[PDB]
């Protein structure tokens, strides 16, 4: 169980790294969606024109 | 109880890995969509003109 607990803490570090990668990738896509929203604003202006 | 803690955290790890693969493929779709959005933004500026 000592070996299992040490592997469990290592896998908890894996949970930390995986959730950090997921949240950072989600923030990058939110910024890309913001860029897409800017593009949509441009498209809206184009539609008005 | 600690072995059950390790197993439940492993359950969270496998659920997160399934989400990593499926949502990663959708993220590659979003990458392509972001590229398309950038090109479409350029085309939207040209179309607004």
């Amino acid at each position: 169980v000592l070996i299992l607990e040490r592997q469990g803490h290592d896998k908890d570090l894996q949970l930390h790294q995986s959730q950090l990668e997921l949240q950072e990738v989600r923030l990058s896509y939110r910024q890309l969606q913001x860029x897409x929203x800017x593009x949509x604003x441009x498209x809206x202006x184009x539609x008005x024109x | 109880i600690l072995e059950r803690q390790g197993h439940d955290k492993d359950l969270q790890l496998h659920q997160s890995q399934l989400e990593l693969q499926e949502v990663r493929l959708s993220y590659r779709q979003l990458q392509x969509x972001x590229x398309x959005x950038x090109x479409x933004x350029x085309x939207x500026x040209x179309x607004x003109x």
